[PDB]
């Protein structure tokens, strides 16, 4: 941490602080000040063209003069070697992944008016020419074409970014390797740990981020859509029934598979304990037949067999939850708005574009759910190289 | 049981304002989400509002959203649709919906908006 | 191979020749007639009570019997130890997963009267009923509670039997542990290699017989489906040109991002390689002043830097070729059904249907190279564990 | 192209009748050709088509074997068989081909009484 980033526990607070900052600063107040300065209106196309709109361009250029300030504000408080990829790269990092946020709303957006089109030209043969679908499907290949260079540049930059990380731990280990020499496994340490715990940070920072603006950009979206969506089946009408129902499944969903899967790390620590101890005694095998002998090794068997059909069992009891939710949600996305359907309140885009809805929210869930599944192995990692460093001091 | 009557509504020249009041008369409505719906000559049935059981709650189609108002008057069964700037296709003929175990539709009115 | 199974090649062949002679008895000949002595009508229902019909049943007692005799055979010819596993195991495994195909395929059939409902409610307000929509979702609810349980059960016996087949070969290791102590690496083959081949092999064998399975039953699907897709969108006219067009789509999805990617395993081995060569001078350095030196640490950095970067450049291509067909295909579905959709020859049910077989499809194509990576891995651990078992001979 | 529907009339629950749908313009020896049919009270539904070569018949699900669609290239003719009449179908039938814009035959009334 200290390697890469200046001084961490101060370096993250003042970023968490600019962030909040800047961002009441700008989504209550001087953001619609600077738009009316400008006079950019609030018509956010549909198309690939939103990307450089004037809306879109006045965010980018606050985005880009915050993070200027504060990059500056670092590099002269406590200049650093790596703070051109640690303060200038993370930012960048934030950045793209918010843009492909936002790439999958335009999707999203864009999925209402085609399979409106779609319904129409259903209704009635011959009733729609095929050059409107050649429109629709050029609009959506501009929006992927964006979304794909934007992708491929952003793996290239992270894989650089973790890669520069790795560079500068490995500088610092080096630089101390003559009083680090005497320490159990720190060649492990140097090579596997260094890259390891820097490839998880940057997945479970990542994927907590994404998380959370996923959340932001399509719970407003959800929320303008139930305007649509009168009452649910059988409870009726809810006020706010399609927001509650679909955070409801999603919380609901991500609860019971935690409450079954907290349990199954601990029998996979027990496998792993267990093996290790079997290769241990069948490590020894140069001290002739003293040691490995068949009594140990069938003990030492036995043991992992039991650990391992103990794993089984549980998996068996997660497997069932999560197949069975699995299963319910492909039709449970429309079971809410099966009384709409019959009512005719819906059309067919504005249903397409809810269960995409749906399923955003339920990947956002889960990318949460992984992101403290990698800060499990992230914190096993990160106290191997504390116990590697302290040893030292 | 529920028996939907719709009254108001008529001949306008655009940009005028028509109420029309969904009176029921039977088991009570005031526990039922209460539609209004349209259907202009020469289309189907279009969803045009829907009413909570309070009033609180109003939700409207698009094509209608804004310049149309649905409201509830509980203690007396009559929900009342408000529309303002009537375009010239808003013209159609405008029904009343509730279910009430079984669904219930009005005799709708008929609204000309002339341009 | 030796310790499981009873002879490996011969077992295999008889395998695959009793297979070819069941299949052609029955799916051309003797099927049709026990079919008409059995008195089965062959109309196969859409809900979940199919797989207890007269035509499941039999070919549930025809298996089960080819299955048995088979068993006899080898019972009989080579009696073995772990026989109830290695043949009855393996058959249970094959027939599970052709069942869930079944369910994936009658899922797909429903597929089509549910959205047949969908259009034609959103055809009129209330012209449909919500309780059609509950009966439909019942239907599905059905099948998808028959897919759950056998999906479990099948994860629980997979687990079972790769368990079986590693407590065979440990055991065959242990008792050849006195002569293979010398072998460099015993003790790490006999712990991890036998359970990693295992686990490999089993989840190869299941991938390609599942990816088979896939294309056998929904290519007749799709040619059924193509009666009412007369036009194409640029081309025109092709006979059974949905067939074909899914089929070359599926074709460039697995060949082109195999010949973009055909350098990725050439050079994750390289960075695994300098890598390793790496942690070797740090571990030399450990208990000696001497090794691991500034410069020749320095100059072994710089190496796995520059391959690492090979790998960074190299993925960019992959990257842009998957990202690009993963969208593309998203809408290339629909594209092919443009022409249908405008001419109004297909429903909302049949182009839902249709849009579903292409993603089973591609599945399968994609079950297929997922299949030769995992080979990839199985050939090296065959290396490995060949040589420790030849090294005894 | 200007399509010209023939035949077609009164006939029974159960029975044949023959349509002819000739062109006279522009060939259409290489263009898909369709068949079309409106009941009373629905819109345009989607009965039969017929490729280039006459080779290749695609049939809608509810006219599937009861109905053959057949064209003789040479008199740039399409003749549509409905076997086997039910009562339901009823209707006036179009005949459809696209030659760079779309043209809609002039559509022939079919009635089968039960
Ligand atoms: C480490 C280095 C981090 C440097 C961070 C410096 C401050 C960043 C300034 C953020 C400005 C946010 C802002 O302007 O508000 C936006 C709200 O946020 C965003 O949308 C941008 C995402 C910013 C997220 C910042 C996260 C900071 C996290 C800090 C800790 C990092 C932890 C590890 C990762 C408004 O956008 P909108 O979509 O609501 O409307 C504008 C748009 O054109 C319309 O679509
Ligand atoms: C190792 C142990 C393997 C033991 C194999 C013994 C012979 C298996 C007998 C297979 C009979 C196949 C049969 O009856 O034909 C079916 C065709 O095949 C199947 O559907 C079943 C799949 C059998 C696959 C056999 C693969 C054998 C592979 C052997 C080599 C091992 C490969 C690695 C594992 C017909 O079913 P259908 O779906 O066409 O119609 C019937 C149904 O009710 C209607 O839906």
């Amino acid at each position: 941490f200290k390697s890469f980033f200046p001084k961490p526990g101060t370096f993250f607070l003042s970023a968490f602080v600019w962030a909040l900052i800047a961002v009441i600063f700008w989504q209550a107040g001087g953001g619609d000040w600077v738009a009316r300065i400008t006079g950019a209106s609030g018509q956010i196309p549909i198309s690939a063209a939103r990307f450089w709109s004037l809306d879109f361009l006045i965010f980018y250029a606050y985005y880009i003069v915050c993070v200027g300030l504060f990059a500056l504000f670092w590099f002269i408080y406590s200049p650093h070697r790596w703070q051109y990829w640690s303060i200038l790269g993370t930012a960048l990092i934030i950045f793209v992944t918010w843009f492909l946020v936002e790439v999958g709303v335009a999707v999203n957006a864009w999925y209402a008016p085609f399979y409106d089109l779609i319904q129409t030209a259903l209704s009635s043969p011959h009733k729609v020419t095929i050059e409107q679908f050649y429109r629709e499907v050029g609009v959506f290949l501009g929006i992927a074409l964006i979304a794909v260079v934007i992708s491929v540049l952003n793996n290239f930059f992270v894989s650089h970014y973790v890669f520069r990380w790795r560079t500068a731990m490995n500088e610092y280990y080096m630089a101390n390797w003559q009083q680090l020499r005497h320490i159990e496994g720190a060649a492990q340490r140097v090579q596997e740990d260094t890259m390891r715990f820097a490839s998880t940070l940057e997945n479970m920072g990542v994927s907590f981020i994404n998380a959370i603006m996923t959340l932001i950009a399509f719970l407003p979206v959800l929320v303008t859509l139930s305007a649509h969506v009168p009452e649910l089946p059988i409870i009726g009408h809810i006020p706010y029934g399609l927001v509650i129902a679909a955070i409801v499944w999603s919380l609901m969903g991500t609860g019971l598979l935690a409450v079954v899967g907290i349990k199954l790390p601990g029998l996979e620590f027990k496998n792993q304990r267990v093996e290790a101890a079997y290769r241990k005694e069948l490590v020894y095998g140069e001290d002739d037949a003293t040691r490995a002998t068949p009594p140990t090794v069938r003990e030492l068997f036995s043991a992992v067999r039991k650990n391992y059909f103990r794993l089984y069992f549980h998996y068996m009891y997660f497997n069932i939850a999560r197949i069975l939710y699995l299963q319910v949600d492909n039709v449970f996305g429309l079971f809410l708005l099966f009384p709409s359907i019959v009512a005719g309140t819906i059309t067919l885009g504005l249903m397409t574009q809810i269960t995409n809805v749906f399923g955003q929210v339920r990947g956002a869930f889960q990318y949460l759910i992984n992101s403290w599944t990698t800060l499990v192995e992230l914190m096993s990692i990160y106290k191997r190289l504390r116990s590697f460093e302290h040893e030292l001091d | 049981q529920v028996q939907l009557v719709e009254s108001g509504g008529g001949l306008v020249q655009a940009g005028g304002s028509l109420r029309l009041s969904c009176a029921a008369s039977g088991f009570p409505v005031i526990a039922n989400v209460m539609y209004w719906y349209r259907q202009a000559p020469g289309k189907e049935r279009e969803w045009v509002a829907a009413i909570d059981s309070s009033g609180e709650y109003a939700y409207y189609a698009d094509s209608v959203k804004g310049r149309f108002t649905i409201s509830r008057d509980n203690a007396k069964n009559t929900v009342y649709l408000q529309m303002n700037s009537l375009k010239p296709e808003d013209t159609a003929v405008y029904y009343c919906y509730v279910k009430v175990g079984s669904h219930y539709w009005g005799q709708g009115t008929q609204v000309t908006v002339s341009a």
